[PDB]
């Protein structure tokens, strides 16, 4: 209220644990006693690609204006 | 059958065919710095930051359309690709103005960090740094096209995925204005996502655009409403 | 012979050339296509 | 070459010096720079907040 | 100063002509220069003694 | 094996040099075009091929690359898409003057040449790509396949064949990338003229995705007479393996600024006081010569007074021997401002797909411009070597190579020169 | 060089242009040349036929054209703002292209504009204060065997000189067509000597062939 600042009672508000693999990042969250939640890993999918697929003859793949 | 040998960095690696050289250095680790590549537009090799050494080679070939052939041995880190990198940047930061304060993207920028990790220091060309109008492309997108290097990957964007055809290139040399010749307002769905597309800070956002900064925000899950789709 | 023997092109006005294509476009292959009108 | 007031500057017949590009709290090792920015409506980019703890600014 | 500009910061001057200077500046100041990952130990003459930082 | 060789009459690819016989199909009729032509046509492409790479044939138009190997490539087994042939009937590089003369004499060998090509390689249509200043000759051209389609001789079953073939003209618009390799191709296909890339080849991919090929005038203008005259004839000229004929054209500072058909190699001296009148003001007036063209750099005197006109002795002379520009320049004018307004050529005509031509023409122009003023210091015009060797091989066409080549020519032989200048200009400002 | 369309009325869409039909066959002539599937091609023939059919292009020629062919306008406006062809300023009825490079700025091409500013008036780049005179200076077009060449609409004029230039001038203010013929003697693309080369006429058939 005096400065307009952000004020928390919150001790555990702003760690962030950098961890290497999933198998002993569950087993540090069992460990030390606390619950926990488990997102999962979403890797990009590979593709196909080339500029000669994007200069086809009949197919309607055709960038137009490159 | 359908595995094509590479040595990357002397590294062997089995390779699908019709891929790219790009594809396997993201498949053994690697990253290749890269402007005009993106990997759900069409390919079109115009940044010339990609490139890469082949052994045997007078050249040096382009790592986004280049097709992998049997056998190569790819130099990633070898003497000429850092000279030809520190050359390609040294050419990128000539037109581009002294923005980096009030530009909308100043940890998030990609010409600062591939300056940094892979470009000169000491810098050249004492005169000129030509200037480009800006255009009004609409009241949600705040637009300065003097910070747009002519990555041509809006374009791709548009006339792929919006169909609309509204952003072209006009002119040539070192004229090249990229927008709409008409002044008008280029409005569809998904045109939201031509702000996060533009990888320097030239097509930004309007309602955020001098409120923040992005090394002082902290990100957080969520998922979306308002569609069923999440 | 130092005769020029053209100056036949000297008479070309502007639209000769579409003219000549006008009168020239038949007795011609039919341009093979495949599939669709358009790229899109 | 003193350190004292902490003071803010402007244009010679102009206004503030100031841009709000937050590079000062980037860099304040006490975090006593506080910077909200917002433009006013005449497109320049301008400020409104700028806080700084004398109690916790080290000089 | 040392004359690598990813380390140290360049002069002023050279900072509001150039860009690479500029670029240099701002991201010096925000992010910080990388350091390559390892551990050392270095010990100097403090006046009491063995004054070391590991 | 002789003295390089000289050309003698009567052996010359084409007469009518300037407005001399004839210009009709009998015309060439009587100059021996459409003659025996049928079953030339009709014997077979392998021996068609094997004549073309057994004649050594040296490709023109600033490439250099030996043509009955890329028609070798054209030699795929054909699937459903067809085959075209191109016709680069551009001219661009400052100096060139070259196939304008053969489009405005002897169209008629030009389409003699496309239709052995497009029986040659099973190709099926030739577009002719002229540039678009070329609006009088184009329509002559006009004028040429009205007649050649008005005697019945090209189209369906030409000179009594099982084949068809029809040949375009598309007019240009005016710009230097429009004659490149491949920017030609999406020109035909209503794209801005902007170039492809080289990993996917135009034999694989090209005008709207047929497996197509593209070739200088010149090329498709000597192809036909490689068909119905000996093998090796024609490379019995000038050297080993370049060999043959040339439009050698000397305009700029000499008498008489004019064209020769020359055969592959001769003398430069020879060539300048015999065949084309001379050089102004005696032979040590010259401050230097630019062989090969606008995309070649310069050669001063001592290097050329026995440098003959071969491109592998310019290669050795550190030159890309391109075409038709093949001028000297007098002491009495400035070579800086030449080399200047040629990169002020080269800003005002390149498109800007890659970053760094558009980029390193920039520099180059201002810093060039700054060294007609002789503002600088000497470390910038090593630095000016330093972008010319940067640039280099980072481009996708040779427009930013032929860009950087004139600057390291500058110099690898005018470095006092410019030292001078800019030493005048300390003196003029202080 | 104002690539940005800045309305205008005497421009701004709808500024009233149209074909004649016969025009209009021309443009199925056209695209009757190129195969079908592929009909966006002939943007530059159609472009070039709409700056022949009126002198200098609007956006609403370009606008039509988009109409004819039923392609995206954006297209058209980068082949349009691309070439060198297409004056979309507008301008008057004649154009003159002194041209210049190397060898014809070796061989005094500023004199000729010299010339023409002291008998034409306006500077170079710029225009008259009237019509059928606008001026400007260009890079190469072919020609470099003769003086530093000037092009008018569809026309050539090679070996030229300021008295030359005095005569070319006064063809111009009378308005009748001169030759495109080179002037100063010298008929075609000569040496201006006494022709080093050949002699006698081609036997033609019948000289060396082999095998036919
Ligand atoms: C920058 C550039 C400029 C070119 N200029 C010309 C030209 O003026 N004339 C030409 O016929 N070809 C030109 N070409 C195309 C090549 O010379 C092409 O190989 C040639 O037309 C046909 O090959 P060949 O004659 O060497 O066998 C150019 C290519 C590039 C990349
Ligand atoms: S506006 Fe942005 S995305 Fe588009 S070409 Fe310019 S830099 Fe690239
Ligand atoms: S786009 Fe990047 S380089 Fe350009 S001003 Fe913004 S932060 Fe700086
Ligand atoms: S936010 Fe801080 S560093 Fe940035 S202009 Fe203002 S006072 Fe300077
Ligand atoms: S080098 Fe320049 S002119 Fe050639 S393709 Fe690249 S951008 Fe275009
Ligand atoms: S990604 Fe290869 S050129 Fe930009
Ligand atoms: S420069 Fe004027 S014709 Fe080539």
């Amino acid at each position: 209220p005096l400065m307009g600042w952000a004020s928390t009672a919150d001790p555990l508000s702003n760690l962030v644990l950098t961890f290497s693999t999933k198998e002993d990042a569950i087993a540090f969250a069992e460990k030390n006693g606390w619950s926990y939640d488990v997102e999962e890993r979403k890797v990009p999918k590979p593709k196909s690609k080339s500029y000669g697929a994007n200069f086809s003859w009949n197919k309607r793949t055709r960038v137009s204006t490159k | 059958s359908n595995l094509i040998e590479v040595f990357v960095d002397g590294q062997s690696v089995m390779v699908e065919p019709g891929t790219t050289v790009l594809q396997a250095c993201e498949k053994v680790g690697m990253q290749i710095p890269r402007f005009c590549y993106h990997e759900r537009l069409s390919v079109a090799g115009n940044c010339r930051m990609c490139l890469v050494e082949i052994e045997k080679a007078p050249k040096v070939v382009a790592a986004c359309a280049m097709p992998v052939m049997k056998g190569w041995n790819i130099l990633t880190n070898s003497e000429k690709t850092k000279k030809a990198r520190e050359g390609v940047m040294e050419f990128l930061l000539a037109n581009h103005p002294l923005d980096c304060p009030i530009c909308d993207q100043g940890g998030e920028c990609d010409l600062q960090d591939q300056s940094m990790m892979f470009g000169s220091d000491r810098s050249r060309f004492l005169e000129g740094k030509r200037a480009v109008e800006d255009k009004n492309i609409g009241p949600l997108v705040k637009t300065i096209m003097t910070r747009c290097i002519q990555c041509t990957r809006c374009i791709r964007f548009a006339s792929e995925i919006a169909g609309v055809d509204d952003l072209g290139t006009t002119g040539r040399g070192n004229d090249m204005q990229v927008g709409t010749y008409i002044e008008k307002m280029f409005m569809s769905e998904l045109s939201g996502n031509i702000i996060d597309i533009c990888p320097v800070g030239a097509l930004t956002s309007k309602p955020y655009a001098f409120t923040a900064r992005p090394w002082e925000t902290r990100k957080t899950e969520s998922i979306d409403v308002m569609d069923a789709v999440g | 012979n130092t005769t020029y023997k053209n100056l036949q092109h000297h008479d070309y006005s502007t639209y000769t050339f579409l003219d000549l294509n006008l009168d020239l476009s038949k007795f011609r292959m039919p341009q093979p296509s495949s599939g669709r009108e358009s790229p899109r | 070459r003193f350190r004292g007031e902490h003071a803010l500057r402007r244009y010679p017949s102009g206004e503030e010096r100031c841009i709000a590009c937050k590079l000062c709290e980037a860099v304040c090792p006490a975090q006593a720079i506080t910077i909200e920015a917002e433009p006013r409506a005449d497109g320049s980019r301008r400020t409104t907040r700028y806080d700084i703890d004398m109690t916790k600014c080290i000089y | 100063k040392v004359d690598d500009a990813k380390v140290s910061p360049p002069k002023r001057a050279e900072m509001k002509t150039s860009m690479e200077s500029l670029i240099h500046h701002f991201k010096l100041y925000t992010e910080g220069y990388q350091v390559p990952p390892g551990a050392t130990y270095t010990a100097i003459e403090a006046p009491k003694g063995e004054f070391g930082v590991y | 094996k002789t003295s390089f060789g000289s050309l003698k009459d009567e052996d010359r690819i084409f007469t009518n040099l300037y407005g001399r016989h004839d210009w009709r199909l009998k015309g060439a009729q009587s100059r021996g075009d459409w003659y025996k032509t049928k079953e030339i046509l009709l014997k077979g492409p392998d021996w068609i091929l094997g004549e073309v790479k057994t004649s050594g044939l040296r490709g023109r138009g600033g490439a250099g690359f030996p043509t009955g190997l890329k028609w070798s490539f054209m030699n795929k087994p054909s699937d459903g898409r067809p085959k075209y042939l191109v016709v680069n009937a551009d001219e661009g590089e400052p100096g060139t003057c070259k196939d304008r003369e053969i489009i405005r004499h002897d169209p008629h060998k030009l389409v003699e040449g496309c239709l052995v090509g497009g029986r040659a390689m099973g190709a099926r249509a030739a577009y002719i790509y002229i540039r678009g200043e070329f609006y009088n000759e184009a329509s002559n051209l006009q004028v040429a396949i009205r007649e050649a389609y008005e005697a019945g001789l090209i189209g369906k079953n030409a000179c009594g064949s099982g084949y068809d073939f029809d040949v375009f003209v598309v007019r240009g618009a005016g710009a230097y990338i429009c004659g490149e390799e491949t920017a030609l191709i999406e020109s035909i296909e209503g794209k801005q003229g902007k170039p492809r890339l080289k990993p996917p080849f135009p034999a694989d991919v090209g005008v709207f995705g047929c497996p197509t090929t593209v070739a200088n005038v010149e090329t498709v203008a000597v192809s036909p007479t490689i068909c119905r005259r000996g093998g090796a004839w024609f490379a019995s000229f000038g050297r080993e393996r370049n060999s043959g004929t040339k439009l050698f054209n000397i305009s700029g500072h000499v008498n008489n600024p004019c064209t020769v058909e020359e055969e592959m190699s001769v003398p430069l001296k020879e060539l300048i006081e015999k065949h084309a009148g001379g050089v102004t003001g005696g032979w040590d007036n010259l401050l230097a010569v630019i062989p090969g063209g606008s995309s070649t750099p310069l050669i001063p005197k001592s290097v050329c007074e026995t440098v003959l006109m071969d491109f592998d002795a310019l290669i050795q002379a550190q030159t890309g021997l391109g075409t038709a520009a093949v001028i000297v320049m007098d002491r009495s004018t400035d070579i800086v401002k030449a080399i200047a307004r040629l990169i002020e050529f080269y800003k005002h005509e390149s498109c800007g797909q890659c970053t760094p031509c558009r980029e390193g023409v920039d520099w180059m122009n201002k810093v060039m411009a700054r060294f007609v003023r002789g503002d600088a210091r000497p470390a910038e015009i090593d630095s000016l070597w330093e972008i010319s060797k940067q640039i280099e091989g980072h481009t996708i066409c040779a427009l930013g190579d032929g860009a950087a080549w004139p600057v390291q020519g500058l110099i690898r032989h005018f470095r006092p020169e410019l030292e001078e200048r800019m030493q005048r200009f300390a003196q003029q400002h202080q | 060089a104002l690539f940005v369309h800045r309305d205008t009325p005497k421009n701004n869409p709808e500024t009233p242009f149209d074909f004649t039909p016969e025009n209009y066959k021309r443009i199925e002539a056209i695209v009757k040349n190129y195969p079908e599937g592929h009909k966006a091609a002939a943007v530059l023939p159609v472009l070039d036929l709409a700056q022949r059919q009126n002198g200098w292009l609007p956006i609403s020629a370009m606008n039509k054209v988009a109409e004819i062919l039923q392609v995206p306008p954006m297209r058209v406006y980068e082949v349009a703002t691309f070439y060198t062809m297409y004056n979309r300023k507008p301008v008057g009825k004649y154009h003159i292209q002194v041209c210049t490079t190397t060898p014809c700025m070796l061989r005094n091409s500023d004199s000729i504009l010299e010339a023409i500013q002291k008998k034409l008036g306006i500077k170079v780049g710029e225009t008259t204060p009237d019509k059928l005179f606008t001026l400007i200076e260009v890079e190469c077009l072919g020609a470099c065997v003769n003086a530093p060449m000037v092009q008018i609409n569809d026309n050539y004029y090679e070996d030229l000189t300021p008295k030359d230039i005095e005569e070319i001038i006064d063809e111009l203010k009378a308005g009748k067509i001169p030759k495109p013929g080179p002037r100063s003697g010298r008929f075609s693309c000569e040496p201006a000597g006494g022709l080093t080369s050949l002699t006698e006429p081609p036997k033609g058939p019948g000289f060396g062939v082999q095998a036919g």
